[PDB]
Parts: C-alpha cells; structure tokens; sequence
C-alpha cells in the first residue's frame, strides 16, 4: 500500500538567537578553512612540475580521472589530506596518490592515481598507507581497481617505513593476488615508469595497458645495469611500450597517447560483464524538508554545548521521516530507522554519556538491523560513558562490552560519521575505526582522542595533588597552570581533524552540507557486493 | 561565404552536448536495477572542489576551447577565451523533435538541437549553425613485416612507386603457404630489401617507407 | 608399504677447514649473544618491582605461566624482543607482555600474560602490536586464547600510537568479539587491575575468573569519580571480586588466590569439549642424520660467501631424506617433499638469484603442494632478482609476478625462515611478512632491507658520478667514502635480526640448533585448524 | 554510461581482383553443391515410401516438426549429412531421423523424430549415433526434450554395431533416465510402432502420448508371439492406443490423430513451470557492417592461400565491434571480445602456426574469459605447431599443453567453427571435437585430418629415401609419384566435409553467410544452463 501519512522529524532553529549567529559564523569559519586548505592541495607538486609534466605530452592526473569516468559523473575522492604537515620540510600533497570511486562505463570502480607531480610519484610510508586503504575498500565493496600506474617507487630515506612489515608495501601485490581469485577486475595503465617494485603493479594485473615512448616497465633500472653488468641501456630500449607488447608479452593493449589508454580502459571495463543486482528494498527517493546551513547553525564550533541530534537526522534523511525505536528508554542514545536516497538506513546517534540502559537499547537495535539485512549509519558525538560508584556496582562494563561484541560482530554495510567529540572507549562502541566500517568521514569541528584535553589535565591534577599531599610540598595554582598547560595544547593539536587525517585514520573531513550527498554515494558503493549473514558470539548477559 | 560563430553561440553548442550525454546517462538509468541511486546524476559534484570539464570545439576551420566549471545549482561557467559565460539550460521535447532551452547571462533562447555523428546543429530564428566535434587521432588512424621465414616469389613495387593502403607489395612462400603482404601505410616506398627469389626470416623489414 | 630404501641428503663436512673453524666461532658468538640478551629480557621489569610484585601475594607472570600450562610442556615465545630500544630511555623488556603457545589440558592454547613488572603493566605501542599478532596467531591456527590479565591501560604519553587508527588498540576487542562467534574459547583470568580501557577484556570473554582482594575491573577509575563527582572510593570497594563475582555479574568464577585461578583456568579449558582432528596423512617420525653445530659450522656469519641449502635440508627434517622437485631446471631455487616430526612438509629454498627459470619452477611447486594440501616451509636467502638487459627482455617480470600470485593465494600453513639474507622484492616473492605466512622466524645472522647496503651505496656513487659528470665537478675517492659510509651505516643497522624483532616484523630470532624443534612446534599449532581449499587468480602467461 | 564511440574492424575487399572473382566462384560452387545435396536429403526416403505414408493418415516427419513448433519459428537442423555414402548401396538420408532445436511454447525444446519413410524407421548404428548426440546436446543445455517415435528397432544385419557397447543403442534409456533425475521433461509421442527395444523410449517418459488406430507399444511382436506360442494377435488389438490409455496404463494421453498430438505435446510442454534465466549481460543488438559474399569472396575454395581471420570476425559480429587482447605479443591467434545478438563471445582465432607464444596468449584469454563467465567461440583455421630445433628446445610442448588443459577444464559454453583446415594436434589445442564443445559445426571448404595430404606424403617420401639411400637402390621420380598419389588421394577424401559430417564427427556444415545466424541460434541453446565454476588443474610452468 505505502500510501497513508506519517509525522516527520525537524523544528525550525531560531534564527535570529545570538547563539544561532555566533554558532554559525564558527562553523563557516571552518568550512571557509576546509576549502582554501582543499584548493591549495587540489594543486599537487607546483607550477614547475607540473610544466615538466605538461611538457612531455602527459595528461595531469586528475585530468586524468576526469577524462577516466563517466561524463558528467561525480567522483567521490577518498583521504584528501592525507601527508598534510605529516614529514617534517617534506610537503606531500594528497599524500602523492589520487584514490577515489568513480562511475566508469556504467560500474562503480575504484581508482587508483599516482600523482607524478610530487617527489616524482615517489612512495612515502603515507602512500602505502593511502594505497593499501584503498584497496581494501575495493575488497569489502567488490569494486573492480583501476590503477594509472606513474611511479618512481620506494622512498629511500624511509625505506623501513615501506618496506618490510605485514602491512608496508608488498601488501599491494598481495592485495592484487586475492582480489583476481573472486572475480574483482584489477586494470593496470602504465602511464609512467614503474621500477623494480613497483613493476609487479602491472604484471599481476588481469588486463594492462602501456603507452608508447612514455611507459617503461622494469624489474632493473639502467642504473642497476650500468652498476652490476656495465651495459648502457636507455629506458625505452630496457623496457619500453614496443618491447613489452611485442616480444616479452607483459602488456595487452596498446595505446598511442593517455587519451587512447584512458579510451581504452573505459572499453576494458565495458567488457567486464559485470550487472549490479541490489538485494535490499528500494522506495522512490525524496527530500529532506530542512536545510543543511541549518546544520551549519545548529551544530557550530564549541564542543561543551549539547544539541539534538535529531536535527541532524532531519537534515539528512529522505523526507525527514524517522520511525524512532524505543525512544523512552535511554534517550542519551537515538536509534531509528530511516531511508537516504531510496537506501534503508537504520540510523544510531548520541545525545550524551552512555548509560547501561542505552548500550542495552543499542545492542538490541544492531540485532534488529543485521536480522532485517538492513545498514547502519553510525553518528559519533561521545563525552564518555558515566562515571560513578553505583553504576560500575550496576555492570556498566558488560552492558559496553555487549554493544562492542553486537557492533563488531555485524556483518552489514556499517558506516561512521563523527559529528562532535570522539573520546576514549565510547569510540569503541560506536564503531570507529578498529571495528573496520565501510566508511569513516568527519566534520571539521569533530575531535578524537583518548581523553579530552580537561579530562586528562583534570584527572592528573588531581592525582598530582593527591600525591602531593601525601608528600607535603605546595602545589599552588600557577604549578597548576604550569600543569594544566601543555596537556590542553597537546590534546588539542592531536585531536584535530587534519591530525587524524593527516594519518589515515578517517577517510576524510567533509563539509556539514555535502554530509547528505556523500552518505548517499558511499552507501551505493557499499551495496556492489551481497550482504553476508551476521552471526554473533556470546552475549555477556 | 560562412561566418564565425558567436561565444554565445558555442556555448550553446556546448550545452546541448553536455546534456546529451546526461540523456544518455538518464536512459542507461532507466535499464538498471538500481535506480534512484547517485551517480545517476550528471552534476559533476566533487568533493570541497569544483570540477572543470575542458572540451574543444572546431568552429569551421579553427579550434576553440571552452572551461565548463560545474556550479552547485545545477548551472555551468563557461569561459570561452577569457570571457565567462552563464549557461543554464534543460531540453524539451516537441513530437518528434528535441528542443535545447538556454538562458546565457539573462538572456533566454530556444533552438532546436540536432547532434548527428560529429556535427551539432543548431536552428533558431536568427540563423543556423553548424560547431563541429574534433575527433580523437584513435578513432581515426584506420613497414610491414614477414609473417614467416620463407622465400619470395614475387615482387611488385620498386622505388618512385605510390601504393595506397591495402595494397599488394609481395607474395612470400613459407613452408608451402602463400602470403601475400598488404600496405597498412601509405606513402611511397624508398626502398625493397629483398628482390625476388631470397630467404627472409620472421619479423625482419621487408620494404620501407622514407 | 612404505618399506623400500631411499638415498638421503647430507655431506659431512670438512671439520677441520679453516673456513669451518672461522664460520662456526663467529656463529657460535652470535649465538651466545642471543642467550645473554635474552636472560636480560627475562628478569623483566627488575628486582625492585619483582619484590613489590611478589609482595602483594602475586605469582610473577613467568611463573604464572609455568603453573597454567601442562606439566614438562615446551613453551612457544613469540617476539622475545620486541622493544629492544625501541624507545630512547624507556626500556621495556618483552614489550611488557608475554605471549606464547603452551599446551593446556591436552589443547594447544595461546596464552597472553601482562607483565605488571615492567611499567605497571601500561600498554606501550609495541605492546598493542605485540598483542595483536598474537591474536591473529590465535585466529588463523583456531588457538583458543587466554589472557592474563593485569595491565595498567594505555600508555598516556604516546596516546596517539596507541589509540584510534585500524591496528591500534580496540582492535582487540575486535578480535575477541569475531572470535567468540566461531566458537574459539576466550578465557579472561583477571588478577590485576585492568582499568577503563582494559576492562573490556574481562567483559568480553566467554568464561571469565577473578581473584579476591587483588582484582579490580571497573570502567572508571578512583581518580575519575574523584574529580567528576567528589565520592572517594577505593579499588576494592568499587570494582572487587566480591562486588563482580556477587552483585554486577561480570565475573563466572571466583578464585582464593593464583594458584586458584590458575587450577580454575584449567577446569575450564578442560571442559571446552574440543578434539583434535588431522586432516593430512602421518607417518613415524624419525631423526636428522646430522647434527646442528655443524649448521653453526656451514652457515657462518658472513653474508658473502654462499653455502648449499641442501646443507640445511639434511639438517632440518626426518631421516635427512628429501625427494627433490625438477632438480636440474633453474637450480638457484631448491624445491622438495620431506616430513618434520611426521608431518608431510613441501620445502622451497634459494641458492642464488632468481631467474625466471626458478620463478617457473616455484609457481609450479606451489600449484602441487596446495592441490595435494601439503604444508609449504620456505627458507629465505636472497641476494636479489638477476639484473640484466637481456632478462628483462625475456619478461622476468612476469615470471616473479606469478611466483607471487601463486604464494599469496595459497591457502597451506605456510611457515617462513629466513636464513641468511632477505633483500626487496625476492623477499615478497619467497613468502615475507606482508604475505601472511603462519609463522616467520629468523636467524641471528640475517638481515632484511629494501636492498644490501653495497647495492645502495654503489647505485648511489654511480648515479651521483653520472650527473656530476653532466655537471663537471670532481667526485673523488674521498667524496665517495664520504657517501658510501653512512649508506652502510643505516643499512646495517636498520637491517639487523634485533632492529627487525624490536618490531613485530618476525617472530623472533631463533638459535640455528632449536630451528628444528621450532618448527615443528609450529607446525603443530598450525594443523589446528581444517585446511581450505585453495583457487588462484589469473596467472600471467 | 555506455554511450562513447569505438572504432571498427573491417576491410572493404578489392571486388575487382582477380582474386576475389576465382575466391568468389570457387566457394559459390562449394554452396550450390551443398545446396542440392541438402534439398536431395530433404525427400528422404522418395516418393513411393511417402506415398505409403501418407497413405495410412500420415504427417510426414518434416510436417510433424513444423506443426508442432510455434508458428514462424526458425528451426535448427543437427547433422543432417549422417549416412551420406555411409553404408555401400544402402543409401540412408538424414541417418534415419530428424534432430534439431526448435522453440515450442517459448520453450527451446530439443526434438527427435524417427523418419518412417527411411527402411521403417530402422535404427542403423548411424542412427544411434546421431540420437546419443542429440540427447547430450540437451543434457549440456538443459534443453526439454521430445521425441516423435516411430521407430522399426534396431537393424539385425548391423546388430553389434547397434546393441551392446557403452554408446551403443540401450545408452538412450540411460540418458532418459538421468535427464528425468535432472528436471529436464521428456515427452514421448508414439506416433508410429516402437518394438521390443524401443517400447522403453515411450515407457521411460516423464509424460506420454499415443495416437489411435495408429500407434502400437509393445515389447513383443506378433511374430515372437506366433512363434513363442502360437497365438495369433494383431498390432492395434496387443499393443494399441485404447488398450494402453485404458488398461495397461503406459499412455498417459490419448490423440485421435496426428495434429491432435502435436496440439497435446504443445499442451504439454505449456505446463512445464519453465522459466528462463540469463546470468550473463545482454546489450541492445546490432548488426554488422559488412555482407557475408564477402565472406565467400575473402574465404575461398585453396587452403594454401591465407587470409586475415579479422576479416571473418568483422563480418559476424553486433556492430563489426571487437576489443582485441594482446594483439602484437604472437599474432598468430587473435583472441578478442566481442558480441553476437547481444551475448558476450570472447573469440579465439587461428593465423598460422602455433608458436609458444601464441599459446601462452590462448592460456591467458581462455583463463579470462572463464573468470568472468563469458562465453568462448573458437574459430579453427590451422595448418600446424611450427616444426623446428630451437622451438623444441624452447619448450614448445608444455605450452600448447598448457592450452590445452586450460580449454579442457573450462566451464563456459564453447562453440567450435572450423573456417579452414584443422589438422593433428593443434585441432586439440583450439578445442576440437574431442574436448567436448556445445556444438561443432564445419565451412563447405574444411579439412580436417591427423595430417595435410602434402604433410604425410612428404614425410613418407623423405622417410622413404632415407632408408632406400641405407639401402641402395634407386627411388627415382616415377617411384616417388607412385607413392605420393594415394596419400593425397585418402587423405583428401577422408579429409572432406561429407566424410567427416557423414559420421557424427561435426554438427552439420553450415553456409558462411548463415554462419552469423547459426552461432546465434546456438548460443541462446547455450544459455539455457546457469555457468558453473570453473577451476583448471595444474599449470606446466
Ligand atoms: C630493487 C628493489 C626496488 O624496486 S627498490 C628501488 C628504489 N627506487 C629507485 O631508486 C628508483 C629510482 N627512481 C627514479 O625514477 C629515478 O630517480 C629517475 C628515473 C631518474 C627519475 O627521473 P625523473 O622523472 O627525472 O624524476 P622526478 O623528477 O620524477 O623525481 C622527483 C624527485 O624525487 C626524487 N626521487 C624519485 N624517486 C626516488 C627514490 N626512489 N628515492 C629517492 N628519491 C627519489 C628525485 O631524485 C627527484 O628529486 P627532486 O624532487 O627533483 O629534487
Ligand atoms: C579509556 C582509555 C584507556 O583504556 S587508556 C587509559 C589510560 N590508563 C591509565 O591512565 C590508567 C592508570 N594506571 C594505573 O594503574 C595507575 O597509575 C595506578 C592505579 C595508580 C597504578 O598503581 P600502581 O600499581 O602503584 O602502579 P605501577 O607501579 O604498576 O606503575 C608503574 C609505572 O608506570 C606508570 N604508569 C602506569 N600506567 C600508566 C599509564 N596508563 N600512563 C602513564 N604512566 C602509567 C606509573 O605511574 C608508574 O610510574 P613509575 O614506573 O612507578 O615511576
Ligand atoms: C529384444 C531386443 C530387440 O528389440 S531386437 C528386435 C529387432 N526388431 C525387429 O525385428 C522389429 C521388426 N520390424 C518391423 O517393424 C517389421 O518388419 C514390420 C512390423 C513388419 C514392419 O512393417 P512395415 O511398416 O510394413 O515395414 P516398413 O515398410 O517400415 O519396413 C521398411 C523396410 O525395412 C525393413 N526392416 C524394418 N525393420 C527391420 C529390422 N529390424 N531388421 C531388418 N530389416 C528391417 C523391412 O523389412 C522393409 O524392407 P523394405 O525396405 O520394405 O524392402
Ligand atoms: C572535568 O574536567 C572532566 C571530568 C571527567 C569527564 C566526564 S565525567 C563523565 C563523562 N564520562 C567520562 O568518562 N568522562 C566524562
Ligand atoms: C655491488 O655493489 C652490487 C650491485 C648490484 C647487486 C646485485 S646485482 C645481482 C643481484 N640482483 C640484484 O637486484 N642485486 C644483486
Ligand atoms: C610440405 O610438404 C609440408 C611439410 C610440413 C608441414 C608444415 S611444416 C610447418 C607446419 N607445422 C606442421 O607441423 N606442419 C606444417
């Protein structure tokens, strides 16, 4: 039937409250910064590489993704800030690798550029780390990799840092192993030079591309043959675009200039025979009645005021309809079910500390969500979890430990969005990135520490003091200050947003506004692949 | 004689292009499954950045390049040479026929738009126009070697001749099978290598081109 | 049948060569260097904090762990080294933790014991690192695991490294809670206090035990409800033994003392209902026809000097007999079927560098021992990948790559060793860390890096000479010492068995003689878990 | 998206050459003498036969089928050359019986109709033969299938090579008796007198019919009975149609006539509950740009010409489109993407001899095409595998079996044509008749032998003057003549296309224009089964 009427979530802010227009100058502040800062990496390596790249008939690599998918198609770029302020004189924009999901030829693939502008596409610890994540996303989603291969490889210096641990650079190849045994297309364009690491990125590909006077492949450079035999070699007489498609055989197509390989690729992947089959229920999508300046105004820069998260589900969700489970008991925690562009979403959020009765009700409503095949959107707004005798006489550390086994244990399309504070093991209950979501995004007001800056310089003041007192020295309140100082900076430069994106501990800060279109586009990458059956280990009851 | 189109008047060339392919889009979305969905939407919306689409129309014999910058609501930004243009617009369909709707700067217009093969028409009540779309080396590119090491038999062309492309040049014999060589190139050959009745062998340059 | 006699590997060798007398002193002192460290490493956090550790009635976790496991049991260490000055002042023995292998009640289990010696038992980074490879030991062999519990929380100063990237510390509760939902055991036994972070490792365990008077789990510390509330409570009286064991519930059972808890821990490993089942075929075990003074004799210090692999292959399995795979074709790599301690094992070694004959020969290796689910024991020496103009025409590059896509799709328990050096991607090819291997040991004499120290400092001085001849300056001998020594210097410091174990990189350095015994130890973990079949991806033709 | 241009293949051919004009009429003949061979095959057994079967309320076979068919369908002929000089002077058309795939009810039926007006409707081991390929032909296609019995049995005379082998006549009732085990319908219409052998294809059906006056079942004739007994019993009165729909039970549908029992079998196969389902991606047809008396001019009559096989490729393909792979590395196959009536084809090619490299590039395409569950059509036009020292020296041995090993274990639906020659070994590795393709079908100007005429009386005359010149006496031009004319002549008679089709060997010579058609008549046969997994044995690296 699907046709009677339903209430709908959403109060219109006021507007003219100083607060409104004090929490709204903040937040555009922010996203005001988010964007300079984004314009200025969107650059890369400068003006004069990006000349000696210009000068030798090679397309810029994001021309290239924008020449790579779909006309008209958005391309959703992942870790932007990845590298930002990371090495010390080294300036390592986009961390020197362009990774996105993009619509090529009709199939969500994901896509992998080594941007050459910067350090000569050289690998920084920081692109292995950007590369493996992405790859990885590729494998949870079943989403078929397209490399645009321009490396220089390793980064010497850091040489440790990329070479030998489990997740370090060779990682890569095995990642290239796996996803080829289940059917998960990998296409390698060599658009550069690929060395003697970084060659096998071609060579364990299902289908290659080369370019002709412009892409070499070796396992040797002529260095390593000039040092070891003393035979001069150039790089198009070692390993060249007619050498390996002619006699060696490691390449399959062949391509005159970046324009055919990209024309190219686009025809490879048309030939995947791949057709998207969605197992979820789909509705006929709408509008969400609200706003999202409004999100601007409502939610702002200061973390010691509370807000309503509901007013984010208002501005987020199709039509602003929210069917709210259990909304009485436990209401420092939300959980509800929605729908984000036809999409069943069922959506958790915070208002507040956590309780025993809140991880009870979030236990129960990750049961409903994996028993129905349904996703689960995660909003993170975490002061901590109740302090206090009587609740730790309660048990509230089984009743954590309860949300922590249902939320790791679940096997649908999980996806975290950190819209406020984000500290101590409240993080580990409200899935954040050790309990592997599809997606992690934050806002740029967000924080993400062990602790907050008070609550650390709070707890070892007063422990100092106790101490002290034990002792017998004076501890005054300039020692206090003198205490307190350092503590607070540290915290809050470690807990910023391009601190933790800087790393790639979240998939990057998006703006509040884009929040809708974004959510959307991640949950269609996550439904490429077919929802598994969650089966879960021991309630601690 | 023809006359150059107006900035105007390639910009309107551009939209309808443009919003072609989102037609092609839209009608691919209306065979998949997973409708509703994003991505569906050609509104080259990136993420904190603005997306640029750099095309080149060919207006007669001279080639112009046109910025079209993506805009949030949904308009374009086109820079043609320096001058930027506002350019919104939508199709429309009248029986049998397809309309382009334009507003550049303020300035509403309606053309019927007609994209066949390579040149977009555009008819309105001031004139028709004809913009051009270039095509790609790749599309349009369509010496040899010997397939085999075996003896001729018969040579054809010697230096000062023209042949042009699929083109008899030489008829070898390997292991009892006779191949007969063809002109992928064109030209004029400088020089054979082999004249008749001598052994070549397997990828080794049978005539040249200079 | 099984009766006929076979030929067997092995040459005795020449005693009294002045080669042998110099190899077996220089191997013997690496040895003895190994021993002392290690009986350093074991005192643990030293004799001040061992007495006010056995001053409050507790066993000291070594003898913690001597009383858990089966009487005369051999224990399994794993990263005995890690955090060997890792950090600048601070030492930390062990890492801070004690993992291992240990055979309890008949069942091999994985035991992970906090040292509260060494720093109040706080987890440092390498700790978390350390822990988590346990636990992905313990989920690839289906260990059950067991945790001693008496940590300390993370470790505030380094917050950063240990909180909230994918590998960092709530990953843990990751992994017990996947765990838990295949029906392998967790078994939390709290006799310490675990505060705030770490109380989710009792709270999600699927049979926890507790200690009386010396036992605290809570959520929130004494501290934290003295500066959030004003309510001064002790350890005690907010999160004791009695106060889970009788009101909250998060503790199954309740133990006097140590002893107690340990014979309790027991009990309930007992009462697992689980059975061991062999999947491959055994035969009657039986011993090396030479000893292993003579692997400290053969092998030797130097790393320029090459040696026999077969050496150690006669060394090393049972009988010495050892039927050799395709001896002839690309003899630089040496592939056999032999058997440790009964178990059916395919050996594959080096002798040289790789040509893409050996690579040839390894895939194809590789396809017979997962098609007959054979175990696979590769041993590293590598130098590198046969450089050379006409090699990278005949597509070396391929040859490596199918060598690596056959390696990472099996699905055998593969153990790695690495017996001399282990340099670039040779080291992916031959089953490195980054590849998942079961195990991965090394000896004291190896090193791994992204290339040897000569091949860095070479490549270095004649690239530097080539563009200084395009510039016109002099390099002279004294400029090139001055280039080549601190390219040596890092690379052989940075490459050293005990730089490469401070990390979780390997398993941990092991004597030559116990290499043996070692693996065989390994292997019998391994075969605790049914084997999957195996299907590759594409191989490059 | 799907919406960009691609370029094309296709040569437009010089129609003024020479050439072309002997090419043309050289396979123009080729046409018309198929042509009057077929319409001489279609009267079957001449006009006194038909006029003694129409006689008796007879519709002939070739009227059964196309009333019983939906209405305008296009009806595919298997193997309508059997018998054709088979036997000495007993000349049996169409082996006796009428086999093909039609489309009843929107269903793809297989039908089997027993030519009465051929000997009786006697079974000739031909006739075995032909039916045992057709009931695997709808076994691998999950076809219903249909048979019109109105047999005579077996052929006494000829009674081994009918009765007791494996793939001798009773192998019938086996394949009825697993195909009804599978949910594959098999539907009897006794329209004729099965006897005593034959009786169980009506008695194992799923669901039967039987006409009155007209159709008799039994399992013993009135002259066993006379002679056994001695009572004398008709046909209608100990076998009929009234005794068995209302006493004995065998009949389960009752026909007054002819058309009637076409109209219940149409009934029949209406309410089967058959659904059909693709598994694979269809995209909207086309056509190609080139006419196929092209192919008859381009193809020709001489075998010792080549030609281009892209040349066949454009003119049988949607839109002359075709991706091709790996087109530089071993041009002497060419392996592609293409698509024919919507289906994805990969298409594998021969242009010469086979080098190792050619092989390596068929193992790899044959390996993707399996990864992505498309389809493979093979196109034979072989002369050898490239005779030589150093090739055998290269290995040229594991390679092609390398090919063919990948192309026997591959599960997707092949389709074998062979445009040209196809002689000894390489006929396996390009998937021949042995390696079990959906269907086989042959060009008017094919060869097929274990070897070329000129091959083996070269080699014989060589041969022979090598042990003559051991010898001693003189081999001189007559004697070489006397020995070279009857190789040529067996090899060229036994090499034609109505010797190799006269027997079971290929599923019909087929026109070059109708070529296009046929193969997409024979892949929507093809789809009527899901694909299976396919998992390839072990690679001789
Ligand atoms: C055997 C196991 C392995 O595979 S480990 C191999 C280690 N990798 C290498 O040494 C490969 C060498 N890299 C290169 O491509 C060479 O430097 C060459 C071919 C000369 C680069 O040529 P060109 O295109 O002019 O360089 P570029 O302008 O892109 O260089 C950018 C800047 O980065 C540097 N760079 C590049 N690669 C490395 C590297 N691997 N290690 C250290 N530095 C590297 C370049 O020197 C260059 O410095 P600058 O920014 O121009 O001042
Ligand atoms: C929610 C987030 C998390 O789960 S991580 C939270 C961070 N953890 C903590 O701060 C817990 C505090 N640790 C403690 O156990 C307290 O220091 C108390 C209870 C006082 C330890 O008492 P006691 O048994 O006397 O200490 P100890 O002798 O074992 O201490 C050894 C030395 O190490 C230090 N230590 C210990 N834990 C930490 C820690 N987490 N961060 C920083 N330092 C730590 C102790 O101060 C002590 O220093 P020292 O070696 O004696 O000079
Ligand atoms: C126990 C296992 C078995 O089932 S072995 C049993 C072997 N089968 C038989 O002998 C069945 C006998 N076949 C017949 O149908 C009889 O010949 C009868 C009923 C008389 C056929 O009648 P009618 O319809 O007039 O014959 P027709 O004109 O169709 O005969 C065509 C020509 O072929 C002959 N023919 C037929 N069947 C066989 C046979 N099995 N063996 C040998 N010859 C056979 C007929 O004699 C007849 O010869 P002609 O072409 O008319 O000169
Ligand atoms: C003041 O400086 C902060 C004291 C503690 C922080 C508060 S107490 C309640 C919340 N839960 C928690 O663990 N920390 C928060
Ligand atoms: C001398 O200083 C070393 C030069 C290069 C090292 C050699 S060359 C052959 C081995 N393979 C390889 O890649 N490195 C080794
Ligand atoms: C001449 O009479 C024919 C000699 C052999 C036939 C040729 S040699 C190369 C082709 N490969 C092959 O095995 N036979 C063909």
């Amino acid at each position: 039937y699907h046709g009677d009427s339903v209430a709908s979530l959403g109060t219109q802010p006021d507007l003219g409250s100083a607060l409104y227009q004090e929490n709204y100058k903040q937040m555009k502040a922010l996203v005001n910064q988010l964007h300079e800062r984004v314009e200025h990496i969107k650059l890369g390596g400068g003006e004069k590489a990006r000349a000696l790249h210009i000068s030798r008939g090679k397309l810029l690599p994001r021309e290239r993704i924008d020449n790579l998918i779909d006309p008209g198609s958005p391309f959703l770029e992942l870790s932007q800030f990845a590298g930002y302020q990371l090495y010390d004189n080294e300036e390592v924009p986009g961390g020197g690798i362009i990774t996105g999901i993009g619509r090529v030829s009709g199939v969500e693939c994901m896509i992998i550029a080594n941007d050459a502008t910067v350090k000569g596409g050289a690998y920084y610890p920081v692109t292995v780390k950007k590369q493996l994540r992405a790859q990885e996303i590729a494998m949870q989603n079943r989403l078929p990799c397209i490399y645009l291969v321009d490396s220089g490889g390793a980064y010497l210096p850091r040489q440790a840092d990329v070479f030998p641990d489990r997740d370090h650079f060779g990682r890569t190849f095995y990642n290239q192993a796996i996803m080829s045994s289940k059917n998960i297309a990998q296409i390698a364009v060599v658009m550069g030079s690929c060395t003697a690491g970084g060659a096998y990125v071609p060579a364990m590909a299902d289908e290659n591309i080369i370019v002709r006077k412009q892409g070499t492949i070796f396992l040797a450079g002529p260095p390593l043959v000039k040092a070891a035999t003393g035979e001069e070699v150039s790089a198009e007489d070692l390993g060249g675009a007619d050498l390996h498609c002619r006699k060696s055989g490691v390449s399959d197509h062949w391509a005159l200039d970046d324009h055919h390989a990209l024309h190219l690729t686009r025809k490879v992947v048309r030939n995947l025979n791949y057709q998207k089959k969605l197992d979820v229920t789909i509705e006929p999508s709408e509008e969400p009645l609200f706003p999202a300046d409004e999100l601007y105004g409502i939610v702002g820069a200061n973390l010691k005021r509370s807000f309503d998260v509901r007013e984010v589900i208002a501005r987020i969700v199709d039509g602003s309809r929210f069917t709210e489970f259990k909304a009485f008991y436990g209401d420092t925690l939300v959980t509800g079910f929605a729908r984000i562009f036809g999409y069943p979403v069922g959506i958790v959020g915070n208002n507040g500390v956590l309780f025993s009765e809140s991880a009870k009700k979030g236990t129960h409503f990750v049961q409903l969500c994996c028993q129905r095949n349904i996703p689960l959107l995660f909003l993170q707004n975490i002061t901590g979890f109740m302090v206090g005798r009587e609740y730790e006489a309660e048990g509230i550390a089984k009743d954590g430990a309860k949300m922590v086994a249902a939320v790791a244990c679940a096997q649908v399309p999980k996806i975290t969005l950190i819209i406020g504070g984000s500290y101590g093991a409240g993080n580990y209950g409200m899935c954040g990135r050790a309990y592997s979501p599809r997606f992690l995004y934050i806002w740029p007001n967000a924080r993400i520490s062990v602790m907050g800056g008070e609550q650390a310089a709070n707890v070892l003041a007063t422990i100092t003091k106790d101490q002290r007192a034990r002792e017998g020295k004076q501890f005054s309140s300039a020692d206090e200050a003198a205490l307190k100082e350092p503590i607070i900076k540290k915290f809050e430069e470690e807990g910023n947003p391009y601190y933790s994106s800087a790393r790639v501990w979240d998939d990057g800060i998006i703006d509040p506004a884009d929040t809708r279109l974004v959510l959307g586009l991640s949950f269609s990458a996550a439904l490429n692949a077919p929802i598994e059956k969650t089966d879960f280990g021991i309630f601690r009851m | 004689s023809r006359k150059a189109a107006a900035k105007e008047s390639l910009c309107q060339a551009a939209l309808g292009l443009i919003l072609k392919e989102k037609a092609m889009t839209d009608t691919f979305t209306l065979q998949a499954h997973d409708q509703f969905s994003p991505f569906s939407s050609s509104s080259g919306r990136r993420l904190n950045i603005s997306y640029t689409r750099n095309m080149t129309l060919k207006d007669g014999k001279n080639n112009v390049a046109i910025a079209v910058t993506y805009n949030h609501d949904g308009s374009y930004s086109m820079q043609i040479e320096d001058k930027t243009f506002q350019v919104l617009g939508n199709l429309y369909s009248e029986g049998d026929c397809t309309y382009l709707k334009c507003s550049v700067n303020g300035v509403a217009s309606k053309a019927k738009l007609i994209i066949l093969e390579n040149t977009i028409y555009l008819f309105s009540k001031e004139g028709s126009i004809e913009i051009d779309i270039p095509v790609p080396k790749y599309l349009s590119s369509v010496g040899p070697l010997a397939p085999m090491t075996g003896t001729i038999e018969k040579v054809f062309v010697k230096a000062g001749d023209k042949v042009k492309a699929g083109d008899s040049l030489m008829v070898m014999i390997a292991m009892k099978m006779e191949h007969t060589i063809k002109s992928p190139k064109d030209g004029t050959v400088k020089k054979v290598f082999y004249r008749e009745g001598a052994q070549a062998n397997r990828h080794t340059p049978l005539v040249e081109f200079e």
